[PDB]
């Protein structure tokens, strides 16, 4: 049961990490002191408020 | 039900209160102890857990562990 | 050889309150714990039983250790182990559950 | 003691501008419930 | 003697007050465990351990220096570069649980 | 009227000790006195303790603007 | 049923003042937070064919500086509203220069109602709310933040400030039942203030759209 | 290295110890205290280390 | 979460549960026998109840006298609601409350024969006696942690947290449940993401998520700071709508071709 468990994890936290990483590649924070994406567009006037 | 005879009543009483004590919830088990002092009440009751040592608050609820 | 007696013993009182418990529950007098039907409190009962004898286990098997034990030393460390491994290497292993 | 009274009476102020914004509520409202009357 | 010294730590103390106010409908359920940048007791202790405090002897520091001292450094540390008055606002709002 | 950060990120730090330490190792004057060390990326360090590097940074804001800061204007992290 | 639907009515009563105080119409303190004891005294505590009867209980409350601007409440007793029936109350509308309104519909109006509702837009404001939406207020809950409906002056000063276009900021659509509540209507920013944890207070803004 | 200054607790601290006396003065060797960088009390283990 | 004094007691608590628990004649009915019985006052079975009351057949369903116990009814509302679901059709027939059998009588008065039996089943399958739909069963457990106990600031100053009953439903209604009297329609949650985004909306939305995701990472004891999670919150509460981080959530912004590629749909995309 364990080995499956495993087995199973090590199949699907792939996708979701993958998931999760290519939803969100493109953030970061401009000079102007705020979180944006590729866009422009603002999504927190400051990096985790 | 204010009408029925007093044997009804009592056994309507009675399946009132048993249905009642039925559909609670069974609660958490644990060892009690005032021996742990919870962070987010100040209380000293709670109760532990061995597994790593987790700790639930009796009054305050404050959870934790201990490795 | 006196941690092994009190194991022995843990065990036969389990056991004994295992079959109990199987009694009443055939005799029709463990009634249904709130929430649940009578096959799922009759299981937690059982699970319970045997999860307090295997800590009960446990504990009188950690303190019958020595300073001078290397799995004790490795497990307060904290490098490598954890005390439920030490019990079920000595006391006894336990329950075991699938899904 | 002086600036404790003249805080008490800047609260007795504000009171009676309660009691001001209630009396025209109420002089508003009498001609209000007409219209209300009217509607139905 | 001086009555201005009173006024300034009675105006910190209802600050303090205020503080205290808005933690508790900020964060309810009294969480004390919170994370902030600087480690306030660990520089306390490591001045202490530095300049040779000896927590016996009547120190040389008045309330006023404290007091001061405090709202400069709340001045200093700046988030949002700006006198606009959306932009003090904003200062505030952003380091207000670390002040 | 600059309003970005008075200090030097570590990109940006490691950004211009790299690129003066390629300048350096393509025949470039150097902005210290060298106390007997041949490695450019280590020249190119101790100009930046020195506060002599011939570099100044162009800070894009995302409306469009920019500004013009020079190492030797802002403060230095590391 | 009798006592339930005096208990609905009361509660939708209490809802629509407390949005009308929210946006900033002038209300009485007494109207605002009153209890049910006063509203039997009042209507008569028979809805079942009684005095307590649907479009009767509708109350007219103007803006606060703007005395001019009023808005109606209407209780249409048709479950399934029509077309007639709101072509009515417009047209009755239409003798004073109200503008703005508000329809407490039983049940889902009709698709084709929507499109007259819609059509009126420009000349006359009104929405609706279905009373199963307003027998609970929804600001008052504990994940949904206060929300501070702002003027254009300060929308553009903001927008100077950070140098960013109103086009990127964040979005948020009229059907939220925030947005409705507020009558909030496309291009419009509406100003957030949520709790931090981190620090301890964090305003962000929404456009309209 | 250095003028370090924290505080830790050994895996196998008794919790019925700091409330009771002998709370800076500990017979199991526990409640590590670290003051100008060196080592005064306390067994170290995964909790300082 | 109760809000009355029902909070306190459960007595006054599982009415609360009941009324929230969706009931129907299959909870409640033990037996239903059809029988053509020719004239209503002959019953050919032996009962006393038509005579004094007073087409040639009816049901008996006869209900059971535990479970409807235990969800408090009475015959006089389950014949008006079976009265009035089916109009002015039928004529139940109840049962006072003083004999030991719980029969009821069915009757139509205005291809026959399956009439009654589809009516009984299409009622049976689901009549909603007492509670609403969804919902299926409602549990009723004290909270043991601080995660659902009581806080309210106390005069001198400590919070004391209080132990009230709480329920644990296993459905998704929300916004009937709030209009419910006796319960709190300040601290009620839902646990799921899109129904909060119909109820309260977007940023109710996101401060739900942003809850759960702490629930669930915090679960085995691990750690993860606070701004993570913010920053994923935002990012899926961007555009108003929920964004899916899916293949259908992402390439629906406006990024541009080149990076929706990358993730998933490549040639479609292009």
């Amino acid at each position: 049961e364990g080995l499956i468990d495993t087995a199973v994890k090590t199949a699907e936290t792939g996708y979701i990490q993958r998931r999760l990483i290519k939803s969100m590649e493109s953030v970061m924070v401009k000079y102007d002191a705020t979180v944006r994406n590729s866009i422009n567009q603002v999504v927190q006037l400051r990096y985790g408020e | 039900e204010e009408m029925a005879s007093d044997e009804l009543k009592e056994m309507r009483k009675n399946l009132t209160k048993e249905a009642i004590r039925e559909h609670q919830m069974a609660k958490t088990g644990g060892t009690q102890t005032d021996l742990f002092t919870c962070g987010k009440c100040k209380k000293k009751n709670c109760t532990y857990t061995q597994v790593t040592t987790f700790v639930v608050c009796n009054e305050c609820g404050n959870r934790w562990k201990f490795c | 050889s006196k941690t092994y007696q009190d194991i022995q013993n843990t065990i036969k009182k389990a056991k004994q309150d295992v079959i109990e418990v199987i009694e009443k529950a055939h005799n029709n007098e463990l009634e249904p714990t709130p929430g649940n039907t009578l096959r799922q409190t009759f299981e937690n009962q059982v699970n319970r039983i045997l999860n307090d004898a295997r800590d009960k286990t446990g504990s009188s098997a950690q303190k019958s250790l020595s300073e001078y034990n290397n799995f004790k030393s490795m497990v307060v460390s904290g490098a490598k182990g954890s005390k439920i491994n030490i019990s079920q290497v000595i006391a006894v292993v336990g329950q075991q559950n699938v899904e | 003691r002086q600036k404790l009274l003249k805080e008490q009476e800047e609260k007795r102020l504000r009171e009676k501008e309660e009691q001001k914004k209630l009396l025209e509520q109420r002089a508003q409202y009498v001609e209000k419930t007409k219209n209300i009357l009217m509607f139905t | 003697s001086n009555a201005h010294i009173q006024n300034e730590l009675e105006r910190e103390f209802e600050r303090m007050r205020e503080d205290r106010e808005v933690l508790r409908v900020i964060f309810p359920t009294g969480d004390s465990k919170v994370v902030l940048p600087c480690n306030l007791l660990r520089m306390i202790w490591n001045a202490q351990k530095i300049f040779h405090i000896n927590p016996r002897l009547p120190s040389d520091l008045h309330p006023i220096k404290v007091v001061e001292g405090v709202k400069e450094l709340s001045k200093k540390l700046v988030i949002v570069n700006g006198d606009d008055p959306l932009s003090r606002q904003a200062q505030e709002n952003a380091t207000l649980l670390f002040n | 009227k600059r309003i970005t950060t008075p200090y030097m990120t570590k990109y940006e730090r490691a950004r211009v000790l790299g690129t003066r330490a390629l300048q350096i190792a393509m025949c470039a004057p150097v902005m210290v006195e060298l106390e007997g060390e041949t490695d450019p990326l280590l020249i190119a360090m101790k100009e930046l303790k020195a506060r002599k590097i011939p570099i100044i940074i162009r800070r894009y804001l995302p409306d469009g603007s920019y500004e013009d800061w020079g190492v030797d204007e802002l403060i230095i992290s590391d | 049923d009798d006592e339930e639907e005096t208990y609905r009515l009361w509660k939708i009563r209490k809802t629509i003042m407390q949005l009308c105080h929210d946006r900033g119409y002038l209300v009485t303190q007494d109207e605002l937070d009153q209890t049910l004891e006063e509203f039997k005294a009042q209507f008569g505590d028979k809805p079942s064919e009684g005095r307590p009867r649907r479009t009767d209980l509708t109350v007219l409350v103007a803006h606060n500086d703007d005395p001019t601007d009023q808005m109606f409440v209407f209780f249409p007793e048709e479950p399934k509203v029509g077309i007639k029936t709101i072509k009515v109350y417009c047209q009755r509308m239409q003798e004073e220069n109200i503008t703005r309104a508000l329809i407490v519909v039983q049940q889902g109006m009709t698709p084709s109602a929507k499109q007259s509702l819609v059509d009126m837009a420009p000349k006359y404001i009104l929405e609706q709310f279905l009373q199963q939406e307003l027998l609970i207020n929804i600001t008052e809950h504990e994940l949904v933040p206060e929300h501070v409906v702002m003027t254009k002056e300060e929308v553009t000063e903001l927008l100077a400030r950070y140098k960013l276009r109103e086009n990127q900021l964040p979005r948020i659509q009229a059907g939220d039942p925030v947005a409705r509540y507020f009558g909030i209507k496309r291009g419009q920013v509406v100003k957030i203030i949520r709790p931090s944890e981190t620090a301890g207070r964090y305003i962000t803004y929404r456009l309209v759209q | 290295p250095g003028h370090i200054n924290c505080i830790r607790t050994h895996s196998t601290h008794p919790d019925d110890e700091d409330s009771g006396p002998y709370k800076h003065i500990s017979p199991g060797d526990t409640k590590v205290v670290v003051e100008n960088g060196e080592l005064i009390m306390g067994i170290l283990c995964k909790k300082s280390l | 979460f109760l809000l009355g004094q029902s909070a306190r007691d459960a007595e006054r608590a599982k009415d609360i549960l009941c009324r929230l628990e969706h009931t129907t004649l299959r909870k409640v009915t033990a037996n239903t026998a059809i029988y053509y019985d020719p004239n209503p006052q002959s019953t050919v079975v032996a009962e006393d109840q038509e005579w004094v009351n007073v087409s040639p057949w009816l049901l008996r369903v006869e209900l059971d006298r535990k479970h409807m116990t235990d969800r408090k009814l009475t015959m006089e509302q389950i014949a008006e609601k079976i009265n009035a679901g089916f109009g002015d059709d039928l004529n139940c027939i109840f049962n006072d409350d003083n004999a030991e059998k719980l029969v009821l009588r069915i009757r139509i008065m205005n291809d026959d024969d399956v009439f009654l039996r589809c009516i009984e089943s299409n009622m049976l399958t689901d009549m909603t006696l007492q509670g609403i739909e969804q919902i299926s069963k409602v549990y009723m457990h004290l909270p043991q942690t601080d995660n659902k106990k009581k806080i309210i600031i106390t005069e001198d100053g400590e919070f004391k947290a209080l132990q009230e009953w709480i329920l644990e439903t296993d459905g998704v209604s929300l916004m009937r449940v709030l209009s419910e009297k006796d319960v709190d329609p300040v601290r009620t949650t839902s646990n799921d993401i899109v129904e909060i985004f119909t109820v309260l909306g977007i940023e109710a939305v996101r401060k739900a998520l942003e809850r759960e995701l702490y629930h669930v990472i915090s679960f085995d004891g691990s750690y993860v700071n606070y701004r993570h999670l913010a920053l994923l919150c935002d990012t899926m509460t961007c555009r108003g709508h929920l964004m899916a981080i899916t293949r259908h959530g992402v390439n629906r912004q406006d990024t541009g071709p080149l990076m929706k590629c990358s993730f998933e749909e490549t040639v479609d995309v292009l």
